[PDB]
RNA sequence: CAAGACGGACCAGAGCGAAAGCAUUUGCCAAGAAUGUUUUCAUUAAUCAAGAACGAAAGUCGGAGGUUCGAAGACGAUCAGAUACCGUCGUAGUUCCGACCAUAAACGAUGCCGACCGGCGAUGCGGCGGCGUUAUUCCCAUGACCCGCCGGGCAGCUUCCGG
């Protein structure tokens, strides 16, 4: 028997703890797998058991929950257990441009937007689902989904303004075929 | 075998094994939940209605005055209990049972009350969740009448008279163990984990107890001697002054304070569903998120979200350009 | 056209005694051709092998090199080449409201292996404590070092290379600096991060025996 | 606040004020009478010393400074004088 | 030919997965990692320089070095995940990850995922400009 | 194996400095704020024409070095009219040592010194008072925490002080 196990920051263990269930019961239901957390080391265990159906089940189940520990939505990385064209790749703001200090500062800014608006209708456009963390930024979706997201937000963070980037990615989306 | 709604909540369909089924037409006539008033019409009909003698529904209320359970039980739970009291004396001799139900012994630990024991994927040094494990995993599991009572209360008040309990596991149960809500301003206890403000004196004062009763009619009360539970720190902080308004946002001292209606639209608050067999189909894997409605504009946020941001204290640094709505 | 498969022959590759498990594997080596050896071929090779993989018991964030030094007839015998902490391990520790601090010694042994150990330890929160953060001073920063230092001098060059390896596996220059530092500022989770050859001495081969059995 | 007693501060409240922005100043030290455990002799020591003390009649140490009051070696007493 | 081992003992390779921003290395080596097994890049698959860092050239790739695994005889795999590092980005593409799906998919049991990527301790000047990059 | 660079994460509205600025260990060198003081001198002070010291990056003279990046420049791509964008390569530079240069959105777009006019609790340093927990129950002081006060700091929140 072969397993995985996932770290937890501890600014990720309370979400972990009230969405628990939301967790545990598709992993072990639609998936037949066994899993833990150990508090002592912090990880999500993740172990294939005899009633697993099938291989790369328990592949599902590690980015099931590593989408979770990233800080995207349950329902988002249900998605991932259910989907098979959905990845995740994420980069530092600073991957793109050097910024120090309030400029890096005013790129989250105005990565967000105001109530977080821009993301959201980055994630409109694109069909993803972004999360920021504290530097750092993760995309989730298709394969073109992503680039055409990464394409936005690098266009957000070396300095054009939201509405240049809303016309952009709209016309990228009409060229598309989307 | 008296049903409360939790069993017909949980679905547990225990009709079987007890022939003394009998329920209030309250407690089936509040439920909310379509999928169980969908089974209760395809069920077969052997549960007969009843409505205690009120005689016995005083007594009940008497003691529960006094075991320290009155404000946390509704009407209809006191219904149940005079049912299933009723139920004991017209089958069983009443000398079975007791009153004047017996005085809490007091153990405090160290363990703060956060302290994640019991929660079953948790595992401190094995503890698995299997795919054998989810029948399982109810509660803590251990002749001619029962209950199938699963609020905590409800077997609380139970145990402490004698009357024997059992669950949607068909074995009666011997010992409960819970946590409860403990006032250190007035110290009055609440059964209630979801409510925030004490009943008696109001304030936002409550603090987690573990409680653990026996079959035998004991309640032990474990306390916490950790001293981060009792400090005033982001307690005293200076207040905005009250505004009015269709858009004001109070910071909340007062349970039953009135607020304005600042809802989220029903776009908004509607979640992805992945398990629906019409998903796959669907253009998106995600629901489209609202950004046209006036409440994204004015930012309203659900209830629950944003609240590790709240126990962060107020008199304290945040970063430099973030601002906390 | 020629498929190279059919001349490289399989070798088995074996942990010295001081572990539990001894067979970390199989090696490819294309045989010998008169100039060049099929066993000098396989002379320096470095096996990265978690410590599960050695020892049943032990937690697997940690890693041990073992460099092959002989071959004896489809064995190779492996000899202690290094250690570091897995990269994973090594973020999940380096939290933000904290102090790390961070020392090394080029430490010579009783045998004539001259290693670079690596100690790092992270300050810790009381149970009673409300402040978010955790931070040592300068010079209770410069303490706790010298004690590090101090430990793992005083560890590894009175024993020979057997016994520092043997005390490498559960890491007990970790928690002899764990007990030590308390009165200074308490620490959290120290651990020999990294340990290197700096230098080997000449080779032999009543050493490796004695290592292996 | 729009209403106090300028002229008569309560003694906690002239206890809790810097020594400076009392009333009238008045200083926090005193002058302690040190007792060494060996000898009788009865020594003054400053409560806020910045020298190391030494017994006259036994050339022991009795205070060590330190950034606020000396402390007092292990074994002196002391009392503090009128 | 391949190793003679009994049925239940898994001869264990080490499978370096590289997900450059071009496109993707599959190779598998010994456990030293000195004599190569197998090593299927993107562009051996996609005949367009513009999918070679595709998931799609990505999986047939994972498909050919299963394959001729299953050919020498290697049952088991280690894996080692790795980007660019240095100064330029530190998170593996979706190429590396839908390469250990479909690897995992073909009946290949995994051992350990390990990050092996070039973070420097403190690095050179990047590659862009002060003014920004990637468009 | 070598070369030259650079000291990430830890790193915060935390600290230090006159400002520009400043982050790998250790040792030396000389400075420094704050605090403490029933120490000393006794007006020695504030602000400053003139005059002086320091002053990012770029740049300029001499020497050394050149890993990365890279103005100029070479190509490749791109068009009714493209000569900027983009990719590969690459010079001065970017690094050091000795000289010059004296400018920045060199910003709080906010002289310096002194006084008075509301509240609050966090934080950095120093000091004081005090139950307790901890250094595997520490044998005593001592560090790490916890509660309050005082002083100078970096900031913050709250206010119909008044503007
Ligand atoms: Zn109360």
């Amino acid at each position: 028997e072969e397993t995985r196990k996932i770290p937890v920051p501890a600014n990720r263990y309370t979400p972990l703890k009230e969405n628990w269930m939301k967790i545990f019961t598709p992993i072990v239901e639609h998936l037949g797998l066994q899993i833990r957390f150990n508090l002592k080391s912090r990880n999500v265990e993740i172990r294939t058991c005899k009633e697993t159906k099938d291989v790369s089940a328990l592949t599902k189940a590690a980015d099931f929950v590593k989408a979770f520990i990233l800080g995207f939505q349950v329902e988002d990385a249900l998605a991932l257990i259910r989907l098979d064209d959905l990845f995740l790749e994420s980069f530092e703001i600073t991957d793109v441009k050097p910024l120090k200090g309030d400029h890096l500062s005013r790129a989250i800014g105005r990565i967000a937007g105001k109530g977080g608006k821009t993301k959201f209708t980055i994630e409109n456009v694109t069909r993803t689902r972004i999360v920021l963390a504290d530097v750092k930024v993760h995309i989730l979706g298709s394969f073109q989904n992503i680039k055409m997201a990464r394409t936005a937000i690098c266009n957000l963070i070396l300095g054009n303004p939201p509405s240049k980037v809303y016309g952009n990615i709209r016309a990228v989306a009409s060229r598309s075929a989307d | 075998v008296v049903a409360d709604a939790g069993a017909f909540l949980r679905h547990a369909a225990l009709q079987d094994i007890g022939k003394n089924i009998y329920t209030i037409r309250e407690v089936v006539t509040e439920i909310r939940d379509k999928a169980t008033r969908r089974r209760l019409a395809v069920l077969p009909y052997e549960l007969r209605f009843k409505e205690p003698l009120p005689e016995y529904v005083r007594l009940v209320t008497e003691f529960s005055k006094k075991t320290g359970d009155y404000p946390s039980l509704s009407a209809t739970d006191i219904q149940v209990l005079a049912l299933t009291y009723q139920l004991e004396a017209e089958f069983v001799g009443v000398s079975h049972l007791k009153q004047e139900p017996q005085k809490v012994k007091v153990s405090s630990s160290i363990q703060h009350p956060e302290t994640p024991l019991h929660i079953s994927g948790f595992h401190l040094p094995g503890g698995w969740i299997t795919p054998s494990n989810i029948k399982q995993i109810q509660q803590e599991l251990e002749v001619r009448v029962g209950c199938l009572t699963t609020d905590f209360a409800m077997q609380n008040v139970l145990l402490q008279m004698g009357l024997h309990v059992l669950a949607v596991n068909g074995m009666l149960i011997r010992e409960a163990r819970s946590y409860i809500l403990r006032c250190h301003g007035c110290f009055k206890t609440t059964s209630d984990m979801s409510r925030v403000f004490c009943s008696h004196c109001g304030n936002k004062t409550l603090k987690k107890v573990s409680v653990t009763v026996s079959d035998d009619g004991t309640l032990h009360m474990h306390f916490s001697r950790n001293p981060k539970v009792l400090n005033p720190r982001g307690l005293r902080y200076s207040l905005p002054t009250p505004k009015g308004g269709k858009y004001a946002i109070n910071p909340h001292l007062t349970e039953d304070q009135r607020f304005p209606q600042l809802r989220l639209s029903q776009k908004a608050r509607q979640k992805t569903n992945v398990f629906a067999p019409d998903y796959i189909a669907g253009v998106s894997p995600f629901v489209e998120n609202d950004i046209s409605s006036r409440s994204a504009t004015l930012q309203v946020r659900d209830s629950t979200l944003g609240a590790g941001r709240r126990r962060l204290n107020p008199n304290a640094s945040r970063k430099k350009f973030v601002k906390k709505r | 056209v020629v498929d190279p498969f059919s001349k490289k022959d399989w070798y088995d590759v074996k942990a010295p005694a001081m572990f539990n498990i001894r067979n970390i594997g199989k090696t490819l080596v294309t045989r010998t051709q008169g100039t060049k050896i099929a066993s000098d071929g396989l002379k320096g090779r470095v096996f990265e092998v978690s410590l599960a993989d050695l020892q049943n018991d032990e937690v697997a964030f940690r890693k041990f090199k073992l460099i092959t030094e002989d071959v004896q007839g489809k064995n190779c015998l492996t000899n202690f080449h290094g250690m570091d902490l897995t990269r994973d391990k090594m973020c999940s520790m380096v939290k933000k409201w904290q102090t790390m601090i961070e020392a090394h010694v080029d430490v010579k042994t009783t045998d004539g292996y001259l290693l670079r150990l690596f100690c790092v330890g992270f300050t810790k929160k009381r149970n009673n404590q409300i402040r978010k953060t955790s931070y040592a001073q300068h010079q209770q920063v410069r303490q706790i070092r010298k004690k590090m230092m101090e430990i793992m001098t005083r560890e590894v060059q009175t024993n020979d290379l057997k016994e520092v390896v043997n005390k490498l596996i559960p890491d007990s220059i970790g928690k002899d600096i764990e007990k030590a530092c308390q009165s200074i500022y308490p620490l959290h989770d120290v651990f020999v991060r990294k340990v290197k050859m700096l230098k080997k001495p000449k080779f032999e081969l009543g050493k490796l025996m004695e290592l292996h059995g | 606040p729009l209403a106090k007693d300028l002229l008569h501060p309560s003694p906690e409240e002239e206890k809790r004020k810097h020594k400076k922005k009392r009333l009238v100043q008045s200083p926090n030290s005193y002058f302690m009478d040190v007792k060494c455990p060996g000898c009788y002799k009865i020594t003054t020591v400053f409560s806020h010393a910045q020298t190391v003390v030494l017994c006259v009649g036994c050339s022991t140490v009795l205070c060590q400074p330190t950034g606020g009051k000396a402390r007092l070696t292990e074994g002196c007493s002391f009392r503090r004088k009128q | 030919l391949g190793p003679q081992v009994a049925e239940g003992e898994n001869v264990f390779g080490v499978c370096h997965i590289f997900a450059s921003f071009n496109d993707t290395f599959v190779h598998v080596t010994d456990l030293s990692g000195k004599e190569t097994i197998c090593r299927v890049t993107g562009g051996m698959k996609v005949k367009a320089d513009r999918d070679e860092s595709s998931p799609y050239a990505a999986m047939l790739a994972a498909q050919d070095v299963a394959q001729r695994c299953k050919e020498l005889g290697i049952t088991a795999l280690h894996i080692k995940l790795r980007a660019t590092g240095g100064n330029r980005t530190k998170t593996p593409g979706p190429g590396a990850q839908s390469a250990l799906r479909a690897l995992a998919r073909s009946g290949m049991k995994i051992g350990r995922i390990e990050d092996v990527t070039p973070i420097p301790s403190d690095s050179t000047r990047r590659k862009g400009g002060r003014r920004g990059r990637r468009l």
